[PDB]
RNA sequence: CUUGGAUUUACUGAAGACUAACUACUGCGAAAGCAUUUACCAAGGACGUUUUCAUUAAUCAAGAACGAAAGUUAGGGGAUC
RNA sequence: AAACUUUCAACAACGGAUCUCUUGGUUCUCGCAUCGAUGAAGAACGCAGCGAAAUGCGAUACGUAAUAUGAAUUGCAGAUAUUCGUGAAUCAUCGAAUCUUUGAACGCACAUUGCGCCCUCUGGUAUUCCGGAGGGCAUGCCUGUUUGAGCGUCGUUU
RNA sequence: UAACGAGAUUCCCACUGUCCCUAUCUACUAUCUAGCGAAACCACAGCCAAGGGAACGGGCUUGGCAGAAUCAGCGGGGAAAG
RNA sequence: UGCUGUAAAGCUGGGUCGAACGGCCUCUAGUGCAGAUCUUGGUGGUAGUAGCAAAUAUUCAAAUGAGAACUUUGAAGACUGAAGUGGGGAAAGGUUCCAUGUCAACAGCAGUUGGACAUGGGUUAGUCGAUCCUAAGAGAUGGGGAAGCUCCGUUUCAACGUGCUUGAUUUUUCAGGCCAACCAUCGAAAGGGAAUCCGGUUAAAAUUCCGGAACUUGGAUAUGGAUUCUUCACGGCAACGUAACUGAAUGUGGAGACGUCGGCGUGAGCCCUGGGAGGAGUUAUCUUUUCUUCUUAACAGCUUAUCACCCUGGAAUUGGUUUAUCCGGAGAUGGGGUCUUAUGGCUGGAAGAGCGCGGUAAUUUUGCCGCGUCCGGUGCGCUUACGACGGUCCUUGAAAAUCCACAGGAAGGAAUAGUUUUCAUGCCAAGUCGUACUCAUAACCGCAGCAGGUCUCCAAGGUUAACAGCCUCUAGUUGAUAGAAUAAUGUA
RNA sequence: AAUAGGGUGAAGCCAGAGGAAACUCUGGUGGAGGCUCGUAGCGGUUCUGACGUGCAAAUCGAUCGUCGAAUUUGGGUAUAGG
RNA sequence: GCGAGAGACCGAUAGCGAACAAGUACAGUGAUGGAAAGAUGAAAAGAACUUUGAAAAGAGAGUGAAAAAGUACGUGAAAUUG
């Protein structure tokens, strides 16, 4: 079987010196240098991978259209759907109770 | 003779602490207007392991009272503190586990941790896992509080000094044997270069005051004066007594 | 142990134990045992019953729970004996 | 008796003593006062028609100008080189210049020929981007200029 | 004191050239040739016996003797060398 | 050759030689050698002696040449045997690389050969590195020590921006609006990080040249599309979808960005294998046989997934489910969908290339022509990448540059027309330095062409548990002074 | 950055059997450990082997220790002569 | 340092380490360490030419006052050698 060599001066099996073995149209087995695998964009609240967003190495996000990097919703490319849903309900319910605690306080500011 | 291993540590070449993996200095907030007059509320975001520390640390996010910004504090996690808990710090904070209160605002018998020796030093006493400070009493006329430290010492602190209600998490760590030299190796791999220890009696007279002899033996009393000099203080320094501790102290 | 103030005296404080007198030919618990107040938790005998079920019971090799004091292991306390 | 060994002589070797030289050294005396931010001493790299070194020099590179002098240089070659002359050769003299990358070494950095910013001109359809040319941007301190700060403080007006 | 040990020791089984008691075989040397070619060491040198002697001589004294040039081995001596 | 003197020595004949030198009276001293394990230089005996014995192994012929054990070519015999005696690199060397010539010295024999000697030639980048970032750390400044060389300190008891963003102004003046926690600098050719592949080409260079096909960053900029009269788009219950589809200060997050082990799953390359179309070998006999070619890069489009998520529904007779027992009224099973595109598939790239055959051209620079290059299968296989999981720790396994999204709502926006370069297409540019070769039983370090030492990548068949040992294919070597014998004593 | 192939078989989990209970037994599964045999690697026990004017100012051969962690190792960095 | 004049000084193992392409070659990671090495002849007139040899060389010849001066260069001792 044919054996391959690195294509660069780095001779060490480091994280940035990973290779694949690819057969060329010349009928040759050569080494192909593999870029580091991209990590998924994750939610800032729960830490889970966000759906609908491309998995790219950070500089590659600058050269891609906006639909790949976001979701059409509040906090689209930043928070997941369930964490946005919990924010909305929490914001509404807590602010509703703020009014209740205010009118109740005014009830004790005129009789006690 | 030679400079002994005691004295080489002060230069701190290979005897500095290994601090790459540490998660920040555990401190209370800077004492500000909100804590002096009312309370401020933060939320626990993380409870994390700090390498070299038995106690877990808590990451608590507060709002900045003066500019639009979030402030992340590194507290020592008290046992029972959970992620998403609201932490209240100040004079008007309530007596709940994890809240930071001035010492005068805590009744006698309150178990408190990460207590300030001085007002605003952000925590000195009772910071290791399983340890705490007991509030003995108050002296409101002099604005002083009596506390009991983990060593059993009684201390008088300003009533404005702060502490965190509860016991430091991670207690009971010492109950389990290490069982292995490798376990101590991994323990000190992220603390400092103090392990393993060669016995001075097993060295030569250049290396140690205990070295030398046709048998391994100290040769003179191993209780050393407090007024002895560097290179002599090897053994039991200023030992009031020696031998097996029998009865109460 | 004490003229370096002992013992004694008053006030104040801290520690651990222990619950006097009331306390008995009295009570409770399977036994060992159990004695300051209050709260909580789950038990129990007796009594009362024109309630209910109907033999489900008695004693029990094997096998289990508890078991004063002393004693052992590891922490904490260690006043008194 | 040969051979061999040893001794001696002649000639030849090996080796570089001896002799004789000497643009070097050493010591003494006499005279003089002249390094550098106007960038020194030192370093690196280059430069000749044909050179590796030494010597000289710096992209004007074994040298340019000037003054003097007066026919060479030379190992070879060769003038769009020269001879009763602005004229061969010449660190003869020397007063004008050139003087790479550096170095106290100065935009920042330097195990990198790494990275800026400002001004003028210029090329690319450009106040902004890319290229080129030239000129600049270190620190301490002194004098002065300008712009400021402080209820340190003077005057005045509510 | 179970387990562990290139730690020290004794015994037993197995095993064997450790031995009785040695023999045989192979390759590479050594050996001879062509080419190449050091070093240690060196007062002068180089046969013994006795004597005396710095009390253990190659040399001196008295004897034995003694015949060119040499090769492979060898480890008694050179109170061999370092 | 002799003479004189007890002697130290003096004089003289002959030979050699080529430029200075002596006697006597005095002066002066760095003034006399056999030794010092003396110093420096030179030369012997030893001695043509010890020796030139590890790494299986060489042989025949031709060519060349004065000369061949050793050079070249051919034939053979062997070995390394993929954890190599193969193919590359890091450090280190520095021209050892290649061609031509060449043998005085060196290559402990030799030499026609060479890493020797001489003359020339040779290293091509926007995409590979450096350059940039920060790591442990190093270290200016403001200060504080110290007689001082300098020491401490790294934002520190400091009035610390050579600040930006706009509307501009052409009045080359400005008007302001925001901030200034932190932030000198150096520190990785194995960490982080913008972007390139295939085929061909040299005596020697190639991810650099040639041909073709791409990509990123920075800048400029027009057209098309998109959007607006409900000004800054629509669709989907939803997960979310799309060619686009305003968004300042400030803020919040994400990526960068992370241990180790275990089994499992998927892919890729390799191994194995069937048919067919070619070529080679064996053929006394047998063998529809043995070996071999049948390939497809970066990049573009569409499609493709475990996990996760959404809608429906409401579960004990508990069900689903992994090799590994975890999940479900905090909503399982069932039904239907959404997403990441790792990875594969199809197509373009692209057959025009490469490969395998056949037929012809010719001193001939170099070819020209035709045919084929297709369809499968298999797995506790090997290596490697990824995935979903599980175990483990008094151990929990970097940072920064940089990029993006979101929150916020400043400011500016249409109708006879307005906006945007996160949609498509088009235009310009990408500097500097490294790049040859060795990487080792001869290119590094051990005084040397030294059995030592010196970091790492790829890895075929058989046997086997095995990447062991043993044999073999590709590739590479056949290098180590040789000849003749075969005593003793050795060494193995 | 590197570390063949085996053995043993810890928790956890599944099933069956026995028991009044407290609980016990069996078969699997699983894949723990500064566990173990043993390569590479790292080391250096013995022959008191070779060599000992060496291949070598520490090597060569066999034998041996260890071989998934207190492991091995490149580069960067820190510590400097009482 | 610059510029001069001198000596009962040394005469190439001496005198400065260096009379010469000497602080050179070379060593060492580094601080540093640190040589050896002058002489043909007045003049290259540095041996044309012939011959043997693969060549280096040799033998004739030639130049020179001398080749008993041939760059392995004045003289040319001793050890050592034919
Ligand atoms: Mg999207
Ligand atoms: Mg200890
Ligand atoms: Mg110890
Ligand atoms: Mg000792
Ligand atoms: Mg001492
Ligand atoms: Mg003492
Ligand atoms: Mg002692
Ligand atoms: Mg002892
Ligand atoms: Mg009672
Ligand atoms: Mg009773
Ligand atoms: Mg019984
Ligand atoms: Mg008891
Ligand atoms: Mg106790
Ligand atoms: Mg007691
Ligand atoms: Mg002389
Ligand atoms: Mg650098
Ligand atoms: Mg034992
Ligand atoms: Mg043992
Ligand atoms: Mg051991
Ligand atoms: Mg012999
Ligand atoms: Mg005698
Ligand atoms: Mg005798
Ligand atoms: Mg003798
Ligand atoms: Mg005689
Ligand atoms: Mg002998
Ligand atoms: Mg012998
Ligand atoms: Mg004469
Ligand atoms: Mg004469
Ligand atoms: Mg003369
Ligand atoms: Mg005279
Ligand atoms: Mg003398
Ligand atoms: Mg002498
Ligand atoms: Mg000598
Ligand atoms: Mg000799
Ligand atoms: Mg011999
Ligand atoms: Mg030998
Ligand atoms: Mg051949
Ligand atoms: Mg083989
Ligand atoms: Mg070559
Ligand atoms: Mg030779
Ligand atoms: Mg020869
Ligand atoms: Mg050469
Ligand atoms: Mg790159
Ligand atoms: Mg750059
Ligand atoms: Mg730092
Ligand atoms: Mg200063
Ligand atoms: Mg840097
Ligand atoms: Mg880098
Ligand atoms: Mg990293
Ligand atoms: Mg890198
Ligand atoms: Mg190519
Ligand atoms: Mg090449
Ligand atoms: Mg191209
Ligand atoms: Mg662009
Ligand atoms: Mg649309
Ligand atoms: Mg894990
Ligand atoms: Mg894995
Ligand atoms: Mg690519
Ligand atoms: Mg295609
Ligand atoms: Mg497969
Ligand atoms: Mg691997
Ligand atoms: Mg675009
Ligand atoms: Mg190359
Ligand atoms: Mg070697
Ligand atoms: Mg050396
Ligand atoms: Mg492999
Ligand atoms: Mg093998
Ligand atoms: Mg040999
Ligand atoms: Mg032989
Ligand atoms: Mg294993
Ligand atoms: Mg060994
Ligand atoms: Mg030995
Ligand atoms: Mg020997
Ligand atoms: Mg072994
Ligand atoms: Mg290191
Ligand atoms: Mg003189
Ligand atoms: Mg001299
Ligand atoms: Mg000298
Ligand atoms: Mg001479
Ligand atoms: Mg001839
Ligand atoms: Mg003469
Ligand atoms: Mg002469
Ligand atoms: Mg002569
Ligand atoms: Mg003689």
């Amino acid at each position: 079987a044919q054996r391959v060599t690195y294509r660069r001066r780095n001779p060490y099996n480091t994280r940035s010196n990973k290779i694949k073995v690819v057969k060329t149209p010349g009928g040759k087995l050569v080494a192909q240098h593999v870029k580091k695998a991209a990590s998924r964009v994750k939610c800032g609240d729960c830490g889970s991978a966000l759906a609908g967003i491309s998995t790219l190495r950070p500089r590659q996000y600058a050269q891609v259209s906006k639909t790949h990097k976001t979701v059409q919703r509040a906090y689209g490319g930043s928070r997941c759907a369930n964490c946005v849903k919990e924010r909305i309900v929490r914001a509404f319910l807590i602010e509703e109770q703020k009014i209740v605690k205010r009118v109740l306080k005014e009830q004790q500011d005129k009789e006690k | 003779g030679r400079v002994i291993r005691n004295q080489r540590k002060g230069a701190g070449s290979i005897f500095t602490s290994h601090t790459r993996l540490r998660k920040g200095a555990a401190k209370l907030r800077t004492l500000d207007y909100a804590e002096r007059h009312g309370y401020i509320r933060g939320v626990v975001k993380q409870i994390i392991h700090d390498p070299g520390r038995g106690a877990p640390l808590a990451k608590v996010a507060f709002r900045d009272p003066y500019k639009y910004k979030l402030r992340e504090e590194t507290f020592i996690a008290n046992e029972g503190v959970y992620t998403g808990q609201f932490i209240y710090a100040g004079k008007k904070a309530s007596l709940n586990v994890g809240n930071i209160l001035p010492l005068g605002a805590c009744p006698e018998g309150t178990i408190v941790s990460n207590v300030e020796e001085k007002v605003g030093d952000r925590g000195a006493l009772g910071r290791t896992s399983g340890n705490y400070v007991i509030i003995i009493g108050h002296n409101p006329d002099e604005n002083k509080t009596r506390v009991k430290l983990p060593s059993g010492a009684k201390k008088i602190i300003s009533s404005d000094a702060r502490g965190v209600i509860g016991v430091v998490a991670g207690g009971g760590r010492i109950d389990k044997p290490l069982l292995k030299a490798g376990r101590a190796f991994h323990k000190y791999k992220v603390k400092r270069n103090s392990w393993p220890k060669t016995r001075g009696v097993a060295m030569n007279p250049v290396d140690h005051p205990h070295g030398g002899g046709n048998h391994q033996h100290i040769g003179k009393a191993s209780t050393i004066s407090r007024g002895a000099v560097s290179g002599q203080k090897a053994g039991l320094i200023a030992a009031r007594r020696t031998g097996l501790l029998r009865g109460t102290q």
